[PDB]
DNA sequence: TCAGATATATCCATCCGAT
DNA sequence: ATCGGATGTATATATCTGACACGTGCCTGGAGACTAGGGAGTAATCCCCTTGGCGGTTAAAACGCGGGGGACAGCGCGTACGTGCGTTTAAGCGGTGCTAGAGCTGTCTACGACCAATTGAGCGGCCTCGGCACCGGGATTCTCGAT
DNA sequence: ATCGAGAATCCCGGTGCCGAGGCCGCTCAATTGGTCGTAGACAGCTCTAGCACCGCTTAAACGCACGTACGCGCTGTCCCCCGCGTTTTAACCGCCAAGGGGATTACTCCCTAGTCTCCAGGCACGT
């Protein structure tokens, strides 16, 4: 299979004929979906390990959507790309203005 | 007896409403209003039930996150109570309007 | 059609002890098909720009660049340069 | 007559979730108006939709749909 | 080479609206990118529409459908009933 | 026999052969119809012509001949259809429409 | 001898101002500016001149938008004179960060 | 520090025509600062474009697509 | 097929109301 | 500051349970080989378009100085608005049944892709005078210290 | 609650100027007329989940007192932004030379689409 060639884990294939199918171009290259697989592995592994990260701050093995809204407004990177986004089911994080406390 | 001072039950119930995550909005009063809303445009119509959820959440989380935007509007004249006023200010600005 | 297994295969990678909700599965789904939608609709627009007519690994690089935020960016570019040349090199 | 289903302690829950401490009691009729327009704003899109494809149902894509052409996108449901 | 414009059609319609009004080439540019703008962007959502629904061709219904979503309100009213009075003009042929 | 255009079929004035190669090198999908291009074509040209109308008027209205861009900014900010459909487009060379807020006037 | 009131020239600038379309803003600084932010992310590059015209239009209708948002805000605050709290709302609120 | 040379009269020039009537002191080096972080967003993308293409001159089309990829569609140019 | 929601005793950080 | 009682907060213990991860089957998509030809990489040339500088000119930027009026701090009041308490209402919840319509299957024909003539509409080069900006003068209307 | 000197602005008319519009010559992209493979228009069958109804239960919505704190108006202080005069200087205009690179044209070559042939791992399914 194409995709353990690079030793990647997600499908050249599939990727492909997505790229082939979706009519965005006539030709397609060969390399470039091996640089697609290779980007979405980064955003999934990245995303993945900081939802992990703040369930075991929760005592919890299970991943929940709250969680995953937890990690995503955490970080000023992550935040800039999601900005415009609303998360089924995920809260907001706690903030409470200065003024208004006593 | 022990009369709770106002404010301090009001400064509470942020921390459990900002921890919940439940949609906070009755079910079937929300899907009469979808469907007397969408008596006008076109009768005879059926709703998937996903639909109605998904319509749900996007609704309150808009509510939020316009409240969230007013409140910091009106901090700013130094009073603490929301006016219409700021939510016509909010409407204003952002571009709603 | 989905990617189930993958991000599962992946979280095991990363994290071989925690499990994941339906949930968290079609975010996870809906997510990938977001990006993977922004990234190839900026690559077609730029590559019909230059009066070009196919898609390489210069044009999806470019977007990449384009789309992600400043720090993000290099890790992503040094990550997939290695990939297209561990592939390219067997 | 349906927009009166909005009681008040709804309205006050959503507030305390965005952070208030006290609200003046003209703010419920306006709260009442945004969502309204907001609710004719989204469904127009969502049954124009539905009518292309020669259908009697409204699916969930659709909204989604109706949602991502305003810019607010929507993850959860596909 | 030779660059493409909508000069001549527009000046065309602005003599059939407004009998004796002249223009400026500032105002010609600014026309000639308002049409691609509104080109583009009804393609696109016509593309999208009819990728939407597993089709592999392009009529004119959808192209209606993108019309009523994208102009506002009333302005679509007359432009849907501008469409369908050309077309079965065509079909008359 | 005698060719006639499209175009002329329809009695439109957009071209209509320009629409249909545009559409086709457009690569929007795998092919197209024939009923398409006119539409578009008569939407285009009805948008076009409802702008002129107001560009026309605007101009008129301070005795000039000419159209300049800041006769078309006042045109599309003045009706409120074409300001919804054009709310974040910027126009060079335009300028911005008179407006002083009411407190601010002196007593 | 004749000395104006002190708020009555404002009035009058604004009339002549809003009542006017060009540039407003020097051409060489501005020029000198763009080529001075460039000089960090690839050196020796080569500008047009109707890039730099784009660039002015831009920048100066985005500025002018900004000041509109900036005045609403500091006469909603029962005031007159404008602060950098005005600026900072009005940046936030946008949601520019 | 070619920042400054963004004059006091201008930055009044264009606040005037925004429709404002007073201004205090310490708003010219706000206006300064969001100016200079506006522009440095604009060029990134425009230098981006540019060099794609394997040139070192920047036409104006691709300040336009910059502009195009925030929503702001320039029109006139091109 | 057991991780986790939920009933039950309890539980510690906080606040009014004088003092 | 200071304490006492009294509300609501975390923590452990136990107890179901329902998504959950783990095997299974098989076929539709994923590799592997050979070909062509068309799009893409490379060499060479120009011409125009940008860069850079020089010197005269004055519009605009910079500096300084009253002075009035707007920003701001403090005082006081009364009313809209929190909070508990009794009471009613309709939202959930769980069953049950009926059926319009979503969704999948099998044809064939009208419809658009494609190719070879065929030609007239649209672009570039070259006039040219008429609307329009500028300026100068007079006539007009708002303004502020005076009434 | 008015007025006049004065300062800013509208209006008429004369002047030069340059590009908006018009005219003509020359092409290649639109037009006709054919063929040919197939996408969906159409008809038909199925089974499901969408709608409707009912009985029960209880958490929650609501009306009502009641004390209060803060929203708002008022008064008063003081300092700092505006208007105006006075003094530089660098933007600006017009002119000039120079050279480099962005398009062009020609040429050749190699990379992906296409076609066919073979084979398993990943989608429903069961616990």
């Amino acid at each position: 299979t194409r995709s353990s060639r690079a030793g990647l884990q997600f499908p050249v294939g599939r990727v492909h004929r997505l790229l082939r199918k979706g009519n965005y171009a006539e030709r397609v290259g060969a390399g470039a979906p091996v640089y697609l697989a290779a980007v979405l592995e980064y955003l999934t592994a990245e995303i993945l390990e900081l939802a992990g990260n703040a369930a075991r701050d929760n005592k919890k093995t299970r991943i929940i959507p709250r969680h995953l809204q937890l990690a995503i407004r955490n970080d000023e990177e992550l935040n800039k790309l999601l900005g415009k986004v609303t998360i089924a089911q995920g809260g907001v994080l706690p903030n409470i203005q200065a003024v208004l406390l006593p | 007896p022990h009369r709770y001072r106002p404010g301090t039950v009001a400064l509470r119930e942020i921390r459990r409403y900002q921890k919940s995550t439940e949609l906070l909005i009755r079910k079937l009063p929300f899907q009469r209003l979808v469907r007397e809303i969408a008596q006008d445009f076109k009768t005879d119509l059926r709703f998937q039930s996903s639909a109605v959820m998904a319509l749900q959440e996007a609704s309150e989380a808009y509510l939020v996150g316009l409240f969230e935007d007013t409140n910091l509007a009106a901090i700013h004249a130094k009073r603490v109570t929301i006016m219409p006023k700021d939510i016509q200010l909010a409407r204003r600005i952002r571009g709603e309007r | 059609e989905s990617y189930s297994v993958y991000v599962y295969k992946v979280l095991k990678q990363v994290h071989p002890d925690t499990g994941i909700s339906s949930k968290a599965m079609g975010i996870m789904n809906s997510f990938v098909n977001d990006i993977f939608e922004r990234i190839a609709g900026e690559a077609s627009r730029l590559a019909h720009y230059n009066k070009r007519s196919t898609i390489t690994s210069r044009e999806i690089q470019t977007a990449v660049r384009l789309l992600l935020p400043g720090e993000l960016a290099k890790h992503a570019v040094s990550e997939g340069t290695k990939a297209v040349t561990k592939y390219t090199s067997s | 007559d349906n927009i009166q289903g909005i009681t008040k302690p709804a309205i006050r829950r959503l507030a305390r979730r965005g952070g208030v401490k006290r609200i003046s009691g003209l703010i419920y009729e306006e709260t009442r108006g945004v969502l309204k327009v907001f609710l004719e704003n989204v469904i127009r899109d969502a049954v124009t939709y539905t009518e292309h494809a020669k259908r009697k149902t409204v699916t969930a894509m659709d909204v989604v749909y109706a949602l991502k052409r305003q810019g607010r996108t929507l993850y959860g449901f596909g």
